[PDB]
C-alpha cells in the first residue's frame, strides 16, 4: 500500500482518466466528416467518477448530422456486424480504468461485463444507450472497447487507441513512476 | 483407508497429508 | 549378517551378497562393493545420513 | 533417511512463511510458487 | 558414481602423461578436455595457475577442520577446499529448467508487473542495483 | 487439411516428462509419476526415449534410471515391449550419432537390465559381432556393455546365461573362421577371454 501511494500520487488516476478522454475526443474532431456529426462534447465529469467503479456515466457525446445506424454492441476486433438495427441520432463514450490482478486481468470479459450491465443498471445515465465503453488496463497496459459501431468508427478508434496507449503522457509519467519505484532499466 | 500408513495428522506435518499408493510397488 | 559402523556423517551397513538371502536390485542410496581381484559385486553398502 | 526428508520439508516452509511474514499475510493463494522459485534475473527470490 | 568415474579417469590420465613421455611432447590440453570435470580430485586442479605454491599446502583439510575454533562463521563447507579440489557440483542446469516448470519466462511474467513497465520485450532489462 | 511439420504437440509432452523425470528423488518416485499419467500405448515408445535421452545427459550412469525402468516393466508387459523394441532401434540406428561418453551410460544402463533378468538374454541375439555388421562405437557399446554384466554376476554365471542364450551373434561356432579370429580378439581386448574357450577348440580344427 505504500508503494501504490507513490506510484499513484497527486491525483494521477484522476489525471490519467482526463488524459485518455481529451485524447480522444481531439481525434474525433478531425475526421468529423466520415462521422457526419454535428459537434463532440465532452462533458462535466464528476472529480469521483474517475474511480468510482459502482456506477458510471458518459464521457464524450456525439451529436449527428443524419440519424445513425449503429450496429448490435461488438468487441473491438469483431470482424463484421449487421449495422441495420437501431437508428439512433446520439452515441456516447466511457473510458473506464481498471487494475488488473492475476486472476482478473482480461479487458475483453471487463469491458463487456461493465458495458452490458451499465446500460441495463437504471442508475448509470447514459444519453441514448448507443455507444461504446473503451476499457484500459492501467495494471497490464491494456484496452478495449465494446459497443454499437456504425461506420468507420471501428477501424479510426483502433488506430487512435494503438496511438494512444504509445502517446499518452500521463500513461507515460504512470510508467516512469513504475519504473522508479521497481529500480528496471533496459539496455541496448 | 488409513492403513497404518500416513501421519498421525497433519497439522504440524507442514504437508497436506496427501497419501497415494505406490503404483511402482506390486510385485 | 549386518556388519554396522558409523562415518563422519554417514551410517553404513555393509551387508554381503551371499548372505542377502535374495538379490535385489537398489536404488542409488546403495553402494556396490567391488572384490578387486575378482572385480565382482560382492557387498552391498547402505548409506543413511 | 526418512526423518531428514521430513526436517527438509518443515525448513524450506518456515523459510517461505518468513518471506509470508514479512509481508503480512501467510496466505498460501497469495504467494504461487512461481514467487519463491523464480531466478533472481527474472526478480524471483532464486530459492532452490 | 563420481568415485568410479574417478577411478578411470586417472587411470586415463596417469597413461595419457605415460603417452607423452614415450613422445616426449607437452600434453596437448583438449586430449583431456572431455574429461576436465571429471574425477574426484578434478583433472582441472592440475592444471592450475598457483599449483606450484598450492604444492606446499599440506594439512590443509585437518586446519580447515579446526577453523571451528578460530571462527565464527566455518563455512557451509568445511569438507573441500576449492583450491585442492576444484568445483564438485554444477548447479547451472537448476535455473533453466525451472523457468520451464513454471511455465517458461512469459508465464511467469503474468504474475509480475512486467506489462505495467510497458517494456515491449524480456530480453534488454538487466535489472538495478 | 494443414499440415503438420511441427510436433509442438509432441514437444510439451516431451517436457512433461522431463519435468516428472526432475521433480523426483528416488527411482521408485519418478516411477510413481510416470504411471499416475496413464500414458497412451502409442507414446509409451517415445516416453523411454525421452527417459534414455535424459539419461545422457547426466553425462555418468545413475541408478536412478535403472531402478525407473525396472518399476516400468514389472507394471503392464507394454511397457516391458517398450524396452525391447527401444533397445533395438537404439543398437541399429542410434550408435551412429552417440559419443563414447555416452555409451559408457547405455552399455552400463542396459547391461543392468539384462543382467537382472528384466530383458531377456534373447534382446543379445540381435547383436552380432562381424567386420561388417559393426559399427566401431558399436564395439564399444557392447564393451560397456559386458563388464557390467561382469560386475554385476560374476565370470561364472554370466557364462552360465550365455550358455543358456543360444546365440550366433557373439558366438560363432557353424564355420567362418575369419569371424572366430575376429571374436576372440575381441573379446581378449575387452579382458574377458574365460568365455572363449569354446572358440579356440573350434579354431584350431579348422586349421
Amino acid at each position: 500500500k505504500i508503494s501504490l501511494i507513490q506510484i499513484f500520487r497527486a491525483h494521477l488516476w484522476q489525471k490519467i482518466h482526463e488524459s485518455i478522454v481529451f485524447d480522444i475526443c481531439q481525434i474525433l474532431d478531425g475526421e468529423l466528416d466520415v462521422l457526419q456529426i454535428e459537434s463532440v462534447t465532452k462533458e462535466t465529469v464528476h472529480p469521483r467518477k474517475s474511480y468510482k467503479m459502482n456506477s458510471s456515466a458518459a464521457d464524450i457525446t456525439m451529436e449527428s448530422v443524419h440519424e445513425w445506424e449503429v450496429s448490435k454492441p461488438s468487441l473491438l476486433h469483431e470482424t463484421n456486424d449487421s449495422f441495420k438495427g437501431l437508428i439512433t441520432n446520439k452515441m456516447w463514450f466511457d473510458v473506464q480504468l481498471r487494475y488488473g490482478d492475476y486472476d482478473s486481468h482480461d479487458i475483453s470479459r471487463y469491458v463487456r461485463a461493465k458495458f452490458l450491465d451499465y446500460t441495463t443498471d437504471n442508475v448509470s445515465m447514459y444519453p441514448s444507450p448507443t455507444g461504446v465503453m473503451i476499457g484500459i488496463d492501467l495494471a497490464y497496459n491494456m484496452y478495449d472497447a465494446y459497443g454499437n459501431w456504425f461506420n468507420g468508427l471501428k477501424p479510426l478508434i483502433q488506430n487512435s487507441m494503438r496511438t494512444i496507449m504509445k502517446a499518452n503522457p500521463a500513461l507515460y509519467v504512470l510508467r516512469e513512476r513504475i519504473r522508479k519505484g521497481l529500480q528496471i532499466y533496459q539496455s541496448s | 483407508s488409513y492403513n497404518g500408513i500416513g501421519l498421525k495428522s497433519a497439522k504440524g506435518s507442514s504437508t497436506s497429508g496427501h497419501v497415494q499408493r505406490s503404483l511402482a510397488s506390486n510385485n | 549378517p549386518n556388519l554396522l559402523f558409523s562415518m563422519c556423517g554417514f551410517e553404513v551397513r555393509i551387508l554381503p551378497r551371499q548372505r542377502m538371502e535374495e538379490v535385489v536390485s537398489n536404488d542409488e542410496g546403495v553402494w556396490d562393493l567391488v572384490d578387486e581381484r575378482t572385480k565382482q559385486r560382492t557387498a552391498k553398502a547402505y548409506l543413511k545420513v | 533417511t526418512e526423518p531428514l526428508l521430513d526436517i527438509l520439508v518443515k525448513g524450506e516452509t518456515r523459510i517461505q512463511n518468513r518471506v509470508k511474514l514479512g509481508l503480512n499475510s501467510k496466505m498460501p493463494t497469495r504467494f504461487p510458487p512461481a514467487v519463491f522459485y523464480t531466478p533472481k534475473e527474472l526478480g524471483g527470490l532464486g530459492m532452490i | 558414481n563420481e568415485f568410479l568415474d574417478s577411478q578411470r579417469v586417472w587411470a586415463e590420465y596417469a597413461t595419457k602423461r605415460q603417452e607423452a613421455i614415450q613422445q616426449n611432447r607437452r600434453l596437448a590440453f583438449e586430449e583431456l578436455e572431455g574429461s576436465w570435470d571429471r574425477g574426484i580430485p578434478r583433472i582441472s586442479t592440475l592444471f592450475q595457475r598457483d599449483r606450484h605454491t598450492l604444492a606446499y599446502d599440506r594439512g590443509h583439510r585437518i586446519r580447515r577442520e579446526f577453523k571451528q575454533y578460530s571462527l565464527e562463521r566455518n563455512s557451509p563447507f568445511w569438507w573441500t577446499n576449492s583450491h585442492h579440489d576444484g568445483k564438485l557440483w554444477n548447479l547451472n542446469a537448476y535455473r533453466t529448467d525451472v523457468i520451464q516448470a513454471l511455465g517458461g519466462i512469459e508465464t511467469i511474467l503474468e504474475h509480475t508487473l512486467f506489462k505495467g513497465t510497458g517494456f515491449n520485450s524480456w530480453e534488454g532489462l538487466f535489472w538495478e542495483k | 487439411q494443414i499440415y503438420d511439420m511441427t510436433s509442438t504437440n509432441d514437444v510439451e509432452f516431451k517436457k512433461k516428462i522431463y519435468l516428472v523425470l526432475k521433480s523426483s528423488l528416488s527411482g521408485d518416485e519418478a516411477a510413481h509419476k510416470l504411471l499416475k499419467l496413464k500414458i497412451a500405448n502409442n507414446l509409451k515408445k517415445s516416453v523411454v526415449d525421452i527417459i534414455i535421452k535424459s539419461s545422457l545427459q547426466e553425462s555418468t550412469f545413475s541408478k536412478f534410471y535403472s531402478i525407473l525402468s525396472e518399476r516400468m516393466i514389472t507394471f503392464h508387459r507394454s511397457w516391458q515391449t517398450a524396452y525391447n523394441e527401444t533397445f533395438e532401434q537404439n543398437y541399429t540406428q542410434d550408435i551412429e550419432d552417440y559419443e563414447t561418453d555416452q555409451l559408457r551410460i547405455l552399455g552400463k544402463f542396459w547391461g543392468h537390465l539384462i543382467s537382472y533378468e528384466f530383458l531377456p538374454m534373447d534382446c543379445l541375439k540381435i547383436i552380432k559381432l562381424t567386420e561388417e555388421e559393426s559399427c566401431p562405437q558399436g564395439r564399444i557399446f557392447i564393451k560397456f556393455l559386458f563388464q557390467e554384466l561382469v560386475n554385476e554376476l560374476g565370470l561364472d554365471e554370466l557364462q552360465l546365461r550365455l550358455n543358456s542364450s543360444k546365440l550366433d551373434g557373439m558366438f560363432p561356432l557353424e564355420g567362418d573362421a575369419e569371424h572366430i579370429r575376429y571374436s576372440i580378439n575381441f573379446f581378449t581386448a575387452i579382458g574377458l577371454g574365460l568365455l572363449t574357450e569354446d572358440m579356440r577348440s573350434r579354431l584350431t580344427i579348422i586349421q
